[PDB]
Formats: C-alpha cells, structure tokens, sequence
RNA sequence: CCUUCUCAAACAUUCUGUUUGGUAGUGAGUGAUACUCUUUGGAGUUAACUUGAAAUUGCCUUAAA
C-alpha cells in the first residue's frame, strides 16, 4: 500500500510507486482478445524476459525478507479458478 | 499418394463410427419413445473422469447446464459419416481445433453420443470463460466501409454496444453474467462471439518439439476414452487448466 | 484523483452522470 | 565389370513395403537398453533389498551367434545387410540358410539394421522363437519372403550381373 | 497399417443376497435326425464336425514439409 501517483491515457494504464530511492513507473494494457502484431521480434523481447524476469523473481525474493514473508506467497485454488486476479 | 493400406484403414475406422452411432440412434429410438420392452437400460449418466486418475458416474437429468466444448482431432483414422458431420456442421466445429460453449439441456443431452469422440467435454468455471474470451473470439461486422468478407478482433465497444443494442447490453462482461450465470436463451451471446479458434496445445514438426507430440499422443490416448456400445455414457473431465495452457 | 491530493473528493463533482475532472494527469 | 553370382545376389533386396512389415514387426523387439538393465536391475536391486520370471525376448543379433543359431537349426527369419566393409563377412549366409532351408532376407543397409538393435551397425539381426502375439504375423512375414524374395530370385544363383 | 459394446436398473441389508434386463459372428465346406412352415414359397430352427483370418462366377491435415 506504498504508492504515489496513478496516470492514464490512450494507452492502457501508468501506475507510479516508489521504493526506497528508485521510483517505479509501469504499465497495464487494456484487456482484449487484440492480436499481435505479427511482425516484430519476441527474441529480443523473450531475453529481456529470461534475465529482467528473473531480477524480478530475487527482487520478489529479498523483497518478502523486507518485513518477513514466504517468498512467493500461496494463492487458493478457488481465488484463480473463480477470479484470477490480485485477489 | 493413395498408400492401398491407408484405404483400408478409413474404412474400417470409419465403419466403427457408423454401427457405432447406428446403434446409438436405436438408443436414441426407445429413449426417444420409452418404448422399451427389453433393453440395457433406459438411463443415460455421465462419466466424470478427474486427476490418481479418480473417476465417477452420474447422471445429468437437466437441469440446463452449459457443458464447455474443445475440439481436438480424432480418431486420427476416420471419415466424418453424415449425422456426426452435420451435429458438429450446426456448431461448426469442422476445420478443427475450435473451442466453443455449448448449453446442454435434455433435448442438447443425448444428441451428444454423437459427439462424444471427437470434442472433449467439461464444465467449465469462470476464469476459464472470463480469460478465455478476454485472448480470443471474433466478429463479422458491417459499417461505413466494408462489404466486408473480414472478422475484427474485439475491442470497439460501438460494435460491442452497437450489435448488443438488441438486448440493452454494452461491454462484453455483460454477457459474462449471460454465460456464466447463463443469461436469456444465452444464443445470441456465443451466435454474436463468432466462437474460437485454440492454438494447439504444442506446435509440431521439430526436435524437441517431437518429444511433446508423443507425450501427448500418450496421455491423450490414454483420458480419451469410448465405450462405443450406444449406452457410452458421455466424458466429463476439468479443463480449466486444461485451457490455462491452451489459452 | 482520489490519490492525486488524498482528499477523497466529495460526490458532488461525481454521482453519475455529472461531469467529473476530465483527466488531470499526474503531469 | 561383371560380377560373380554369388555377388548381385546382394543388389536385390526387399521392398519398401515388405521391408517395412518386417520393422513394423522387430520395431517390437528391440533388445532392450542399457539404461534398461541398470533400470529393471536397480529396481529390484531395491526390492529384493528390502521386500515369476517370464522367458525375454529380443532379436538374436550377433553375428557369430546369428551364424550359430542357424546349422543348429533354430532360427526363423534373418536379416541380412546389403553393405558390409569386409563384403566377405556375410557371402555365404545366403547359400547356407539356403541348404539348410532357412527364411533368410535380404534388408538393405546395415545402419537400419544396426538400428533396430541398439547398435550402429549389424549387418545380421535375425530371430527364431517368436512371442505368440506375432507368432501368426511371422509365419505369414517369412510365406511373404518366400513369395516376393525367394520364389521367382531363383535367377540370382546364375547370371553373373554387372 | 484399423483396434474391438469389459454394465445396468429393481428388489432385500446380509463381509453377499434376490430378481428382470443388456451380446448379430471371417468365410469356406461334412452331415446322418428332426421341428416348423407355406403352397411350392422351402422359409426360419435341430446333435457336431475340418480349417495355415485358407478361396474362384449360390441371380478433421501438425500423423508436414
């Protein structure tokens, strides 16, 4: 519950949260069945999400060590079954 | 080329379908009538297959529930025979790998033997509907241009809105509450989704790529199942992470 | 813009269908 | 060149059909693998370490022993390749299993041999006692090469090729 | 290069009992005994035999390229 500013526009939704010195700008789209592009490359794309997936991974990690906490939480079965959300 | 074998093989593969479903419509003759004298039994079930592989029988006796519908090939070997390729011809579900809801009510009930053997069937729950709508369907659209032999992905709520004006329905998760709490007739809801085209589980024809076709050439074969005897009670499995893979 | 001051605006620029503040980005 | 008899008769060999009927049988027999035996053996390495053997089968492949399974006689079918380094090796199986009245055969290559087999290379797989599920899938694969190979490649004995 | 109808209700509570149902074949040929039928139309049924799944002319496209 540690944010600061929320923007919006054409393009999906910016929120904006600080931790600590660096502060967090980031993006959700608006959810369609929209198709890809079908030209430009996941391969660069696929590899920012091997290493930068993986900074988030001990970044989540040594981020539940903040207060203490099971790093990656537990969900229920029926919160994504029936929901399947930050729920 | 024609390979004399293969011939051979359709056509046994495809006589299985038809005494199969011949026999099947003699079911669907004397629990049509109940003109039973001497039968197996004049119940229809369910077989509720789930994962260790835990099993069970029912029966539906609707009760309109809404079995959810993912076809994939099979039985690999076989000609369509006619009453098959048109019950399937009404959901449209030849060019194959089509992912489609179906509301089944006693009159949808025993026209299913049918299609038993070739979509595999379950109940489905909400996420299952709510993202697998949310990546997919599509719909035939007319205005200000376009003659218009295309389909357009889903965004513009003047279309949603707009086609929906009908029944006083914007935004598509209306229609959520039209399928999953199956709201009036639900038709016009999945008639309007234009009803959806599944990527196939794993993508074929490479190195590693072979070694999942086989695995699944295994537990494919094996949680498909047929009784084949026209009292084949219908198979009922979960396919909601069933679709958090192939959607 | 409940969080762009931390006021909780009051229902009166809201209660659909008035108008409300149009956008107001962060920046 | 012209070539003896007893070459070219190498040369004719079974069809892509036959031939394949043959795999879609042995493709049953593999003898089993490495990581097999330390498999089946580790397991019961546990079992019988903590807490009714029925005859196997495979395809009898060894050279040497292909040879002695037949003059016996015991074997059924054999396999023989087209393509040996030393071309010598096998020149006389064809005859012998000949006199002696054996369902020899004739499998092009000894890498699709070899492969059946586990190895890179047999250039002879045969088998003799066959599991009953097959038993009759034999007794009509060898009626078949008597009937394709054998029965109008008498020629082959005469008629140097080249 | 195909893979086979491997279960039902009912009744009575007994580590099982009771009861009614549910099953169309590879073909070829041996055949001495009957039943039954109906106007010659010979129809359905009667012991039990041989057999290399043997032979000759009974009006959907990702299981691609």
């Amino acid at each position: 519950r540690l944010v600061r500013k929320v923007f919006v526009s054409i393009k999906g939704v910016y929120y904006q949260a600080n931790i600590k010195g660096e502060e967090v700008r980031w993006l959700v789209p608006f959810k369609f069945p929209e198709n890809i592009p079908s030209d430009v490359d996941f391969r660069i794309m696929l590899t920012f999400l091997e290493f930068y997936s993986t900074l988030l991974h001990f970044v989540l990690y040594k981020l539940y060590t903040d207060s203490g906490l099971i790093y990656p939480p537990k969900l229920d079965l029926k919160k994504d079954k029936i929901i399947s959300g930050l729920s | 080329f024609v390979r004399a074998e293969s011939i051979v093989a359709k056509t046994l593969a495809t006589s299985r379908e038809k005494e199969r479903i011949k026999r099947v419509s003699i079911l669907e003759d004397k629990k049509a009538k109940n003109e039973t004298q001497h039968i197996a039994s004049g119940k229809d079930f369910i077989l509720k297959i789930t994962e260790g592989l835990i099993r069970e029988k029912t029966t539906y006796d609707g009760k309109p529930a809404l079995l959810f519908i993912v076809r994939v090939r099979g039985p690999l070997a076989v000609n369509i025979p006619n009453k098959a390729f048109k019950i399937l011809s009404l959901l449209r579900l030849v060019e194959t790998n089509t992912g489609v809801f179906v509301k089944l009510t006693k009159n949808v009930y025993p026209l299913l033997k049918v299609i038993a053997p070739y979509v595999v069937i379950g109940k489905p729950s909400l996420s299952s509907i709510r993202s697998l709508i949310q990546k997919r369907g599509r719909i035939i659209y007319k205005g200000e241009n376009e003659a218009e032999p295309h389909e357009i992905v889903l965004n513009d709520n003047n279309i949603v809105e707009e086609q929906l004006g009908d029944h006083g329905i914007i935004c598509v998760e209306d229609i959520i509450h039209e399928i999953a709490t199956m709201g009036e007739s639900f038709s016009v809801c999945n008639f309007f989704l234009q009803p959806f085209k599944l990527n196939r589980e794993v993508s074929g024809f490479g190195s590693l790529n072979r070694l999942r076709k086989i695995k699944q050439r295994e537990a494919e074969s094996r949680t498909r199942q047929f009784s084949n005897a026209a009292t084949a009670p219908v198979i009922e499995v979960d396919i909601d992470s069933l679709l958090a893979k192939l959607n | 813009d409940c969080i762009n001051k931390g006021e909780l605006v009051p229902a009166n620029k809201y209660l659909p269908g008035e108008a409300l503040p149009p956008h107001l980005s962060p920046w | 060149l012209k070539v003896p008899p007893t070459i070219a008769q190498f040369q004719y060999t079974l069809d892509r059909n036959t031939a394949a009927e043959t795999f879609k049988l042995f493709n049953k027999y593999r003898p089993e693998t490495a990581a097999e035996k330390k498999e089946r053996l580790t397991k019961e390495a546990a079992a019988v370490a903590e807490g009714a053997s029925p005859k196997p089968y495979a395809v009898k492949y060894g050279l040497n022993h292909v040879v002695a399974l037949i003059e016996n006689k015991k074997a059924k079918l054999v396999l023989i390749a087209n393509d040996v380094d030393p071309i010598e090796l096998v020149v006389f199986l064809p005859a012998l299993c000949k006199k002696m009245g054996v369902p020899y055969a004739i499998v092009k290559g000894k890498a699709r041999l070899g492969t059946l087999v586990n190895q890179k290379t047999s250039a002879v797989a045969a088998l003799t006692e066959v599991r009953a599920e097959d038993e009759a899938a034999l007794a009509k694969l060898v009626s078949t090469i008597d009937a394709n190979f054998a029965d109008k490649y008498d020629e082959v004995k005469k008629h140097w090729g080249g």
